[PDB]
């Protein structure tokens, strides 16, 4: 069996205490990163699934084990795909991480529990976000079905169907699956192969990398004369990387505190790539890879590198402090428990603008009709156009309003 | 079991000094156990004990310095006197007693370890140490400084001797904070370590480094730590990073 890395990024959405990590575990096997130094940087974890098919019935086709002994046929499984999971939490406080996750995602999985209430605002918000950030491949999954009645589940399904009609997602498949009992995952696997294809990707496009997580490889007990370099957990959308290249983290860093800053973006040479489980020479875009570079282990510790752009040497992108946005607003607010009408944008107000993966606070200067000018406090970079989600404050915490695009 | 003589012989001589620990009083005087010559009882009558509150001063537990007058070398009969002892030599006597005590302490570990009689051990020790040199404590001290007295007698147990030596025979904590933002940092850290370690330096997490510096005469630990700090400061300024010292 060949040790091929991740091909396409699949993300999972839900709610707090509903069950997402458990679902992930059921799907794959290797436990999630979340659940001080290691793993702790963002809200998303790190998981990997296997797609191997046995074609020699009905729904049972794909399996989780490398060896086929369970259904009947003793023949070895055929290699189809290998996928990486991006598990994003569905909490009312933390959403920036989710947004960041969304930017890299190509496939989405919705989770709704049976026993709880049918209309949930957070889930709706998530769906809206998915719709916004160039995602159409959505599979609806029912979580807690075993604690539900014979007709109640059907009713719930009907309600769901009624709800999802006016949205961009038209032909979304619905699957009921148990997380604690471990059943009906084969159907899900089959669907993964059926409904979702891999988009065309080539070597010709300039390299662009997005770092979500940060890792330091340090072990207690062992002497200091045996050290390992700083690892940046970064996912790639476009551009193939190989071992032996110069990488730079774009936005900038503060090294001296009197004296104006002039220091260039953080340069680092690649030491080792951590994909799936074992080290590989080539990096196929469409997966999260722990890129171990010559960067400090102290820098890759905690909340320092959350959603930052990474480029290869011989390419020049632009850094902006003032940004030109073309926005579109929604009718009523999504996320609030009760629904409130969206007000027109007022000059000089602190609003959270999420350009791809960056979590930045911006203030509005001029409003016309569709074009808006924003002043940023923390530095941000622009490459092409980018997919932007806008968030405002009305009551206590952040609420989503609509979508935006950079006009440059 | 604790027994055997302290100096050379079981029975004391004439004019020599002995220390006594009193258990019970008021019958004849004090017929109590000795600490300078064996554990055989020595007696004072109610006249030689007083020099100048007569019942209160001694009673139970307290130590007394007394000179030997009458000796009966047959089975164990010693006579003591307190009045004759002069104030000038009392300090000397005390010192001697202390030395004896130390010697006794030294000959206990052996008894404990190899489960063999203490008296035999004492006999084996006293021949080259307590006879040829003078007193035993000084000989022991000499040996510890430069080994010359242990050479005289062959050791039946070297392990015991080693243990004794061990018995006869300062870490200062420091914290250095690392928070670099430069291009290369690991190498710098390694370099720093190569100048700070050579005593014991350990890694805990990522921004904190814990080091324990050993001092010979307690005050010496300040001179090295400061130097190390200076070296660390020198290290990170050139590349373009920062390291802080609390």
């Amino acid at each position: 069996i060949i040790n091929r890395q991740a091909t396409i990024n699949i993300g999972t959405i839900g709610h707090v205490a509903h069950g997402k990590s458990t679902v992930v575990r059921a799907i794959s096997g290797v436990q999630t990163v979340r659940f001080l130094e290691r793993n702790i940087t963002i809200k998303l974890g790190y998981a990997n699934a296997k797609i191997y098919k046995c074609q020699e019935s009905f729904k049972s086709d794909k399996e989780i084990s490398p060896k086929c002994q369970r259904p009947g046929c003793p023949g070895r499984y055929k290699l189809v795909r290998h996928v990486s999971f991006v598990d994003c939490p569905g909490h009312d406080i933390l959403m920036s991480t989710m947004l960041s996750g969304a930017a890299v995602m190509d496939a989405a999985l919705l989770l709704i529990a049976g026993n709880e209430s049918c209309p949930q605002p957070q889930t709706s918000e998530h769906l809206a976000a998915i719709e916004i950030m160039k995602l159409k491949h959505v599979i609806i999954l029912q979580n807690k079905v075993d604690l539900m009645r014979e007709e109640s589940a059907l009713e719930h399904q009907k309600s769901i169907l009624k709800f999802i009609r006016g949205t961009i997602a038209d032909g979304a498949p619905i699957v009921p699956i148990s997380a604690q009992l471990k059943y009906n995952i084969d159907a899900v696997n089959e669907f993964i192969v059926k409904t979702i294809p891999v988009p065309p990707r080539d070597f010709m496009i300039s390299p662009r990398l997005i770092v979500i997580r940060s890792f330091d490889v340090n072990k207690p007990g062992a002497e200091i004369e045996d050290l390992k370099g700083g690892v940046a957990g970064g996912s790639i959308l476009n551009g193939v990387f190989k071992l032996g290249d110069e990488i730079e983290i774009r936005p900038g860093i503060v090294t001296k505190d009197k004296g104006k800053i002039q220091c260039k973006p953080i340069f680092s040479n690649i030491v080792s790539l951590f994909a799936e489980q074992n080290d590989l020479k080539f990096a196929v875009p469409g997966g999260l890879i722990g890129v171990g570079t010559k960067v400090d282990p102290t820098l890759c510790r905690a909340d320092r590198l959350v959603g930052q752009v990474v480029g290869a040497k011989g390419h020049l992108p632009n850094i902006y402090t003032d940004i030109e946005i073309n926005y579109f607003l929604l009718r009523r607010l999504l996320g609030v428990k009760k629904q409130a009408k969206v007000r027109k944008l007022e000059p000089n107000e602190v609003l959270m603008v999420n350009i791809g993966s960056t979590a930045t606070g911006a203030r509005v200067v001029a409003v016309k009709a569709d074009m808006a000018r924003l002043q940023l406090t923390s530095p941000a970079c622009t490459e092409i156009n980018e997919k932007i989600a806008l968030s405002r404050r009305i009551e206590k915490h952040w609420r989503l309003i609509g979508w935006a695009t950079i006009k440059k | 079991t604790s027994h055997c003589r302290f100096y050379e012989n079981k029975y004391p001589e004439i004019d020599d000094i002995v220390m006594v620990n009193v258990q019970q009083i008021a019958e004849m005087g004090a017929y109590v156990k000795l600490l300078e010559y064996d554990n055989i009882e020595g007696m004072i009558l109610l006249s030689e004990l007083s020099r100048r509150s007569i019942q209160k001063l001694i009673r139970v537990g307290k130590n007394d310095v007394a000179v030997v007058l009458r000796v009966d070398k047959e089975k164990g009969y010693i006579d003591l006197s307190k009045r004759r002892v002069s104030s000038e030599d009392i300090i000397k006597c005390e010192e001697k007693y202390q030395k004896s005590k130390t010697v006794h302490s030294i000959l206990r570990y052996c008894a404990e370890k190899f489960q063999i009689p203490l008296e035999e051990l004492y006999k084996t020790i006293a021949w080259p140490l307590s006879r040829k040199f003078g007193h035993a404590y000084e000989a022991f001290k000499l040996s510890i400084i430069d080994e010359t007295v242990w050479e005289g007698i062959e050791p039946p147990s070297k392990d015991v001797l080693d243990e004794l030596k061990n018995y006869i025979s300062v870490k200062i904590r420091a914290d250095v904070e690392v928070s670099c933002f430069s291009y290369e940092g690991i190498d710098a850290i390694k370099d720093a370590l190569k100048s700070a370690e050579d005593v014991k330096v350990k890694l805990v997490a990522a921004p904190l480094y814990v080091l324990t510096t050993q001092a010979l005469d307690k005050q010496k630990g300040i001179e090295q730590l400061e130097s190390a700090i200076e070296k660390i400061t020198e290290v990170i300024t050139k590349y373009g990073g920062v390291c802080n010292i609390t």
